C-alpha cells in the first residue's frame, strides 16, 4: 500500500501571499493528485497528473513534485482559497493540510 | 567553404507517430470459404504471397499498447462489421408474444433446475388474416417469467428489439491483417521480452500486422497468438487494482469444449419472406454443456504466472486465484462462441489455488443463450438460430484478463480474480507489438554546396 | 455537463445494512467507472470500491470485502436512455461507519486515470 | 547493398543518404471495408503531392538531393559537418531543425521565382 | 423575448420493444398562453428606419 | 512585400507576375458532410494535376514563368509590351487571349514533342 | 499529320515515337453510379501518379523521350536498330523486353541516385 | 368526441430522438483547392452589380 | 372460392411507383483515363478471334 504524509497539519497565511503544501508518498515514482475541500463542501479536485489543472481550476494552483515529494503551491491566495487539501494516489489519501487565515 | 548552404532531401528515413485509416487483408481461402458466410471477407483486401518485414538496425522505438489507436479502430471495425451484417437478417419482432411453457420431458433430481423450457405461443402467418398456435424451445436465460399459467416471454421484449442472424452467415473468426496507406508504415516490436510500453530496441517496419482473428470472448482469451520465451504480464499501471492485467501464455492450454444434446430446428413461416428458426425436439439424452482443460497443465501453466507476478509483489509473497465477485454474466463467466451458438461457462474450478514461495481433466460446466446482447447492446439485441446435430470445438488458450483485490493493507496475500467487460483489451492482447507512423520524406541539412546560376 | 446525486442521509442502527443510490446523468454512463469513497471524521478519506457500469464488474477495498455490494441500473426510458444509477450496499454497520458517503467519477480527458475523481455526488451522511 | 525500406533508420544521415530511392520508391502503389481503402487512397497521394508541391515551388523537382542559394543560418544547427553526415541520423536531426522547417520553406520559396523571374531577362537579352 | 408559460410533463408509453412514445403528461400550474414580447419603442424606431 | 493569395488581382500583369508562388502555393492542402469532402478532395487534385499535365506535355515542369519557342500571333493581342506587363491586369488579359488559348496550346504540344525528338539525335551523335 | 490517339498502334516503333504527345495527352481529364465515377476518378491519377513516379526516380521527369547511363542488355532484345525502330511495333516489342522490364527499371533507379550524389561533389567543389 | 393526428391522412410519422438538439450552430462553407470565396466588403450593397471593396 | 397473392409464401412484395418508368433509353459505358475501349467494326465478325478492323 502506500501512504501519504502531508504537511504541514495547518498552515497560516495571509490573502496575497504564497502557500505551500507538501505531501511525501511511501512510494516513489506516481503520479499526484490534489483536492480541495471547503468547510462543509463537495471536495473539488485541484490537480491531477501531478501538475494538469482540472476543469475550471484557475492558474493559481500549481501541483509540482517528483519521485516521493510533491507539492501544491496556491499563487495570491484569495479568501476562498482557505480550506482542507488532500493529496492522493490511486486509492490512497493523505489526511490533508488545513489552510487558515 | 566555411559557409554552408542547405541542400533539400526527398525520400530520408524518418516518420512521426500518427492516427490514420488502415484496411484489412485476408487470403484466397477465405473467399473460398463461400457460402456467402464470413462477414466483410469479400470486400477485404487480399494478403501477400511473400510478406517482407524490413529490420531497422540500431534504432529504437517507444511504443505503448495503451494509447493506441488501431485497437479502437479495430474495436469499432468489428462492431460496426457486424452491424450492417444483421440489415438484411429477419426481424423477430412478432416473436415478442406472451409464451406459455413447461418444463422439458426429463427426469432429473428435483435439485436440477429445468433448463429447457418447451413454449408454446401464438405466432404469425404468411397471411395477414390468420394466426398459428406453435411451439419452440427456450433456454432459461432467453426467457422470463411473466405475471394458474406458467406464461413468459423473451427477455429481450422490454429492453430491446431483436433480429434474427442469418444461418447463411458464420461466426468464425479468421486472420485480419491491418494494411497502412502509403507513406504509412506500421513498426513491429520484435523484442521477446517486452511490456508493452516504453524503448524497443529490436524494431521492425511492416506493411499488415500479422493474422489477427477477432475471438471476441470474456475470461481467458483462446486461439491467439503467444510468447516466445516467458509467461508476459502486462499492465498499464499494475500497482493500481481498478487496472485489469493482461496475461500472454508461454505454453498452449488446450480446452475443449461441447454442447452435447442432438438438438433440432423446425422452420416457421412468418410470412411472406420472414421464417424463424425454432428449436426443434431433442434427439437422445438431455445433458449439460461443458469444456475440459488439462488439471495438469493448468497447474503447470498457472506456476508459470506465479513466478513471473512475484517479480512485481516480492519473493515472499502468497498468490491465489478466486472467481468472480459478481456482475453481469457477460463478465462473470468465461463467454465465446462454439459452433455458431454461445457459451457461459463457469471458471470457479480454474480460479481457485492458493501458491506458497517455495489422469484426468477439469469438467467446468456451461450455459448457452440464443438472444444475446454483445458489446454492451442497448436498442438492439440478435438471436442465434439453433444450430443443428451436436456441437464440439478445440481451442487453446493464449492468456487471461485477471483482476488484483484492492483491500490490500501491504498483505502478502493479495489474491487475483479473471475479468472481462472492455473488449478493447483482447484486441490490445494481439495489438501490442504495433504503432502506426506518418512518413515525411523531405529532410533538409546543410552540406557545402551551392545550385548554379 | 455530468450530474451524480445521491440519496439522503439516514440514521442506521448497528448490525443494519445501508444501501445507498447515485443517480448519474449528463453522460453516457456505461463508458465509465464509478467509485464509492467515503469520509470518516478524524480519519479521513477511504476508497470503498469501483463498479464498471457495461457488465456490472466491481473491485471491493480489501478491508471492506464481504461487507459491501455495489449494482446499478441503467435507464429504461427510449428517449434518455444513456443515464443510470448505481448503488452501493454496506451492510453490518458499527457506529465506526458513521460517515459521509460519495459516489465520484473520473474525469474524461486523455491524461485523466481511473482515480482522479473530477465529479462528486453531493454525498450521503449515514449516522449508525 | 539494399537494406530495404526505412532500412537506414539508425544508419549515419550520410549513409542514409545513399538510400533515399527505396524511401521515395514504396510511397505510392506500395461496404465497410470499401470506404476505407478510398479515402486511404486518396491520403496517400494528396500526402504524395503536397511534398512534389514543395519540391516543385523550389527548384528541386529533380530530385532526391537539391542544393539552393539560401544560406545556413547557424541559428538552426550550427554542427560540423561530419558531426551531422558521419554521425547523426534523420530521426535526430529532424528534431532539431523542427522549430524552421516551415521559416526555412519560406526562405525558398522566394528564392526559386526569383531565379525564374531572372532567367527570363538573361533569355531575353540573349 | 419568447415563451411557453406551462410547466409541461412528459411521460414515456411503451411501444415496446425498444419503441417508446413520449407522451405529454399533466400540466403543473397555470393553463397560460404562449407569446412573445418586443419593445414597442424599438419596434417603433426600426420600423421607421425600413421607411427612410 | 507580401501581399496574399490573390492579392494582386487587380495589380498590373508585371507585379502580378512576381507573386505568382502564393497563388501555386494556397492550391492543394489549403456520413453527410463525409462525401462532400471526399469529392472535393478528389476535385482539387484532379484540377492540379490537369496544370502539371499541361506544363508537362510543353516543357515547363520548372516552372512558374517558362518561355518558348511558338511566337506571338499578333492576332491574339497585338497590344505593345508596356501596355500589358505595366498596364492590364491578368483578370482583363484573360478575356482577350481567351478565344485561342486552346490553339495556342496545340502550337505548344507539337514544339516540346519536336524538340525532344531532335535532342535525342544530338546525344545520338555525340 | 495527326491520327489520333492510339492511332499509331499499328505503325512502326519510330513512326509511333513521334506521336507521343497524344497519347500523353488523353490520359487524365480524358447514388449508383456516383460510386463508379469515385473509383474512376481516382484509379486515373493513381494510375497516372505511378507513372510519373517512375519518371521521377529516374531523370526523365521532361520527358517522353529520355536517355539513360544503363547499357542495353543484348540478352533482352538482341535485335539491331532498324528492325525494331523501322519495323516492328510497340504492341509487338513490349512483349519481348516483358519479362525484365522490371529488372531493366532497377538498373535505372541506382543510376540516378548515383547521378545526384555524383552532382552535389561537382557543384561542392566548384 | 373522438379525433386522429392529422398527419394520418398526409403522411407517415417518426418521432425525434429527445438525444437530440434543434439549436442553430453556426456554419462555415469552406472551398476545395483552387477554389476561392469573394467577399462584398462594401457596406451599402444591395446584392447585385460590381462590388468595389 | 378463397385465394391469395402468389407472392405470400415465396417471397415479400414491393409496389413499384407510379412516378417511374420503365422505358429502356440508351446507356453509353465510358471508361476511365489511361483505359481504352476497342471496338470491332468488321462486319461479318463471330465474337470470338482476331478482328482486323
Ligand atoms: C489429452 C488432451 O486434453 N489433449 C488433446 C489431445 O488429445 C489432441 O492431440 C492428441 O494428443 C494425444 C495425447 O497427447 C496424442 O495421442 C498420443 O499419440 C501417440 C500416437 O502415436 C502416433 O504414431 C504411432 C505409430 O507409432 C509408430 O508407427 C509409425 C507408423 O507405423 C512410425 O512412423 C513411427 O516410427 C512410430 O514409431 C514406432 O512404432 C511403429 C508402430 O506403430 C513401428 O513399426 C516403428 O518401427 C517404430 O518403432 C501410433 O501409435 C499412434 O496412432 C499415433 O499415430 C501415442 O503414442 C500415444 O499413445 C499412448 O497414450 C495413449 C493415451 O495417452 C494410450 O492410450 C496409449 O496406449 C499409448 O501409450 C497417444 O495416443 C494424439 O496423437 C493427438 N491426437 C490428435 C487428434 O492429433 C488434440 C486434438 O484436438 O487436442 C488436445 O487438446
Ligand atoms: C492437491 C492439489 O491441489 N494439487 C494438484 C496435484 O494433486 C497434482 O499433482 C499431484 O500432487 C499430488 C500431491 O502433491 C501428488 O501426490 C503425491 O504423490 C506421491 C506419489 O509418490 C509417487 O511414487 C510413489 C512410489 O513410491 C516409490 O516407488 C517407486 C516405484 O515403485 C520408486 O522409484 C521410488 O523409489 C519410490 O520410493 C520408495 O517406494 C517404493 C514403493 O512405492 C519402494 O519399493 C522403494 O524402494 C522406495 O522406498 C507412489 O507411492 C505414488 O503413486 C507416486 O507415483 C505420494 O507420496 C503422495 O502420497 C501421499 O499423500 C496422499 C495424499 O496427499 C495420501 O493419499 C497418501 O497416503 C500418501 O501419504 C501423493 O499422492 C501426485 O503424484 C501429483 N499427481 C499427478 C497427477 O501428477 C497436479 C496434477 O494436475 O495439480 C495440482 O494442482
Ligand atoms: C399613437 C401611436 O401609434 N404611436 C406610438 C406612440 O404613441 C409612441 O410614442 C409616443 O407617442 C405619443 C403620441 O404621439 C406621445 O404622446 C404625446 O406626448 C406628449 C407628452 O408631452 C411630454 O412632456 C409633457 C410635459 O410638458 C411640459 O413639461 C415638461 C416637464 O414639466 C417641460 O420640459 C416642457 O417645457 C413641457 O412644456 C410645458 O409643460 C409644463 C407641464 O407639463 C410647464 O410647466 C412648462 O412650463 C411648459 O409650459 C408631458 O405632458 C408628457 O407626459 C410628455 O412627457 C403629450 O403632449 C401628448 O399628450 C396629448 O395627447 C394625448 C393623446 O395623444 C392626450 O391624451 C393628451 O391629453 C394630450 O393632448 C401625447 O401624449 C408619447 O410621449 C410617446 N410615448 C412614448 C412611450 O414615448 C411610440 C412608443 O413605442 O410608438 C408609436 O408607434
Amino acid at each position: 500500500e502506500i501512504v501519504l504524509t502531508q504537511s504541514p497539519g495547518i498552515l497560516s497565511l495571509s490573502p496575497g501571499e504564497t502557500a505551500t503544501l507538501f505531501c511525501k508518498a511511501s512510494q516513489g515514482g506516481n503520479a499526484m493528485t490534489w483536492y480541495q475541500k471547503r468547510r462543509g463542501q463537495v471536495p473539488r479536485l485541484l490537480i491531477y497528473d501531478t501538475s494538469r489543472r482540472a476543469s475550471g481550476v484557475p492558474d493559481r494552483f500549481v501541483g509540482s513534485g517528483s519521485g516521493t515529494d510533491f507539492f501544491l503551491t496556491i499563487n495570491k491566495l484569495d479568501r476562498e482559497d482557505f480550506a482542507v487539501y488532500y493529496c492522493q494516489q490511486f486509492e490512497f489519501f493523505g489526511l490533508g493540510s488545513e489552510l487558515e487565515v | 567553404a566555411e559557409n554552408l548552404w542547405v541542400t533539400v532531401y526527398y525520400g530520408v528515413p524518418v516518420w512521426k507517430d500518427a492516427e490514420t485509416t488502415l484496411f484489412c487483408a485476408s487470403d484466397a481461402k477465405a473467399y473460398e470459404t463461400e457460402k456467402h458466410n464470413v462477414w466483410a471477407t469479400h470486400a477485404c483486401v487480399p494478403t501477400d504471397p511473400n510478406p517482407q518485414e524490413i529490420h531497422l538496425e540500431n534504432v529504437t522505438e517507444e511504443f505503448n499498447m495503451w494509447k493506441n489507436n488501431m485497437v479502437e479502430q479495430m474495436h469499432t471495425d468489428i462492431i460496426s462489421l457486424w452491424d450492417q451484417s444483421l440489415k438484411p437478417c429477419v426481424k423477430l419482432t412478432p416473436l415478442c408474444v406472451t409464451l406459455q411453457c413447461t418444463n422439458v420431458t426429463n427426469n432429473i433430481t428435483d435439485d436440477m433446475r429445468g433448463e429447457l423450457k418447451n413454449c408454446s405461443f401464438n405466432m404469425t402467418t404468411e397471411l395477414r388474416d390468420k394466426k398459428q398456435k406453435v411451439y419452440s424451445l427456450f433456454y432459461r436465460l432467453d426467457v422470463v417469467q411473466i405475471n394458474s399459467n406458467k406464461e413468459y416471454r423473451l427477455i429481450n421484449c422490454n429492453t430491446s428489439a431483436c433480429t434474427q442472424a442469418c444461418p447463411k452467415v458464420s461466426f468464425e473468426p479468421i486472420p485480419i491483417h491491418y494494411c497502412a496507406p502509403a507513406g504509412f508504415a506500421i513498426l513491429k516490436c520484435k523484442d521477446k521480452k517486452f511490456n508493452g510500453t516504453g524503448p524497443c530496441p529490436s524494431v521492425s517496419t511492416v506493411q499488415c500486422t500479422h493474422g489477427i482473428k477477432p475471438v471476441v470472448s470474456t475470461q481467458l482469451l483462446l486461439n491467439g497468438s503467444l510468447a516466445e520465451e516467458e509467461v508476459m504480464i502486462r499492465s498499464e499501471n499494475i500497482t493500481n487494482n481498478a487496472k485489469n492485467i493482461l496475461v500472454q501464455f508461454n505454453t498452449p492450454v488446450q480446452i475443449n469444449c461441447t454442447r452435447p444434446n442432438n438438438n433440432t430446428r423446425k422452420s416457421i413461416r412468418i410470412g411472406p419472406g420472414q421464417a424463424f428458426y425454432a428449436t426443434g425436439d431433442i434427439i437422445g439424452d438431455i445433458r449439460q454443456a461443458h469444456c475440459n482443460v488439462s488439471k495438469a497443465t493448468w497447474n503447470e501453466t498457472l506456476g508459470k504466472v506465479v513466478k513471473q507476478l512475484r517479480k512485481h509483489f516480492g519473493n515472499n509473497t502468497i498468490i491465489r486465484f478466486a472467481n468472480s465477485s459478481g456482475g453481469d454474466l457477460e463478465v462473470t463467466t468465461h463467454s465465446f462462441n462454439c459452433g455458431g451458438e454461445f457459451f457461459y461457462c463457469n471458471t470457479s474450478g480454474l480460479f481457485n489455488s492458493t501458491w506458497i514461495s517455495n489422469n484426468d481433466s477439469i469438467t467446468l460446466p456451461c450455459r448457452i443463450k440464443q438472444i444475446i446482447n454483445m458489446w454492451q447492446r442497448i436498442g438492439q439485441c440478435m438471436y442465434a438460430p439453433p444450430i443443428q446435430g451436436v456441437i464440439r470445438c478445440v481451442s487453446n488458450i493464449t492468456g487471461l484478463i485477471l483482476t488484483r483485490d484492492g483491500g490490500s493493507t501491504n498483505s502478502t496475500t493479495e489474491t487475483f480474480r479473471p475479468g472481462g467487460g472492455d473488449m478493447r483489451d483482447n484486441w490490445r492482447s494481439e495489438l501490442y507489438k504495433y504503432k502506426v507512423v506518418k512518413i515525411e520524406p523531405l529532410g533538409v541539412a546543410p552540406t557545402r554546396c551551392k545550385r548554379r546560376v | 455537463q455530468v450530474q451524480l446525486v445521491q440519496s439522503g442521509a439516514v440514521i442506521k442502527t448497528p448490525g443494519s445494512s445501508v444501501k445507498i443510490s447515485c443517480r448519474a446523468s449528463g453522460y453516457n454512463f456505461r463508458d465509465y467507472s464509478i467509485h464509492w469513497v467515503r469520509l470518516i471524521p478524524d480519519k479521513g478519506f477511504e476508497w470503498i470500491g469501483w463498479i464498471k457500469p457495461l457488465w456490472g464488474a466491481v473491485s471491493y477495498a480489501r478491508q471492506l470485502q464481504g461487507r459491501v455490494s455495489m449494482t446499478r441500473q441503467l435507464s429504461q426510458d427510449p428517449d434518455d436512455p444513456d443515464w443510470g444509477v448505481a448503488y452501493m450496499e454496506f451492510s453490518g454497520l458499527t457506529p465506526a461507519d458513521t460517515a459521509e458517503y460519495f459516489c465520484v467519477r473520473r474525469g474524461s480527458c486523455d491524461y485523466c486515470g481511473d482515480f482522479p475523481w473530477q465529479y462528486w455526488c453531493q454525498g450521503t451522511v449515514v449516522v449508525v | 547493398v539494399f537494406l530495404g525500406f526505412l532500412g537506414a533508420a539508425g544508419s549515419t544521415m550520410g549513409a542514409a543518404s545513399m538510400t533515399l530511392t527505396v524511401q521515395a520508391r514504396n510511397l505510392l502503389s506500395g461496404t465497410v471495408w470499401g470506404i476505407k481503402q478510398l479515402q486511404a487512397r486518396v491520403l496517400a497521394v494528396e500526402r504524395y503531392l503536397r511534398d512534389q508541391q514543395l519540391l516543385g515551388i523550389w527548384g528541386c523537382s529533380g530530385k532526391l538531393i537539391c542544393c539552393t542559394n539560401v544560406p545556413w543560418n547557424s541559428s538552426w544547427s550550427n554542427r560540423n559537418l561530419s558531426e551531422i553526415w558521419d554521425n547523426m541520423t534523420w530521426l535526430q536531426w529532424d528534431k532539431e531543425i523542427s522549430n524552421y522547417t516551415q521559416i526555412i520553406y519560406g526562405l525558398l520559396e522566394e528564392s526559386q521565382n526569383q531565379q525564374e523571374k531572372n532567367e527570363q531577362d538573361l533569355l531575353a537579352l540573349d
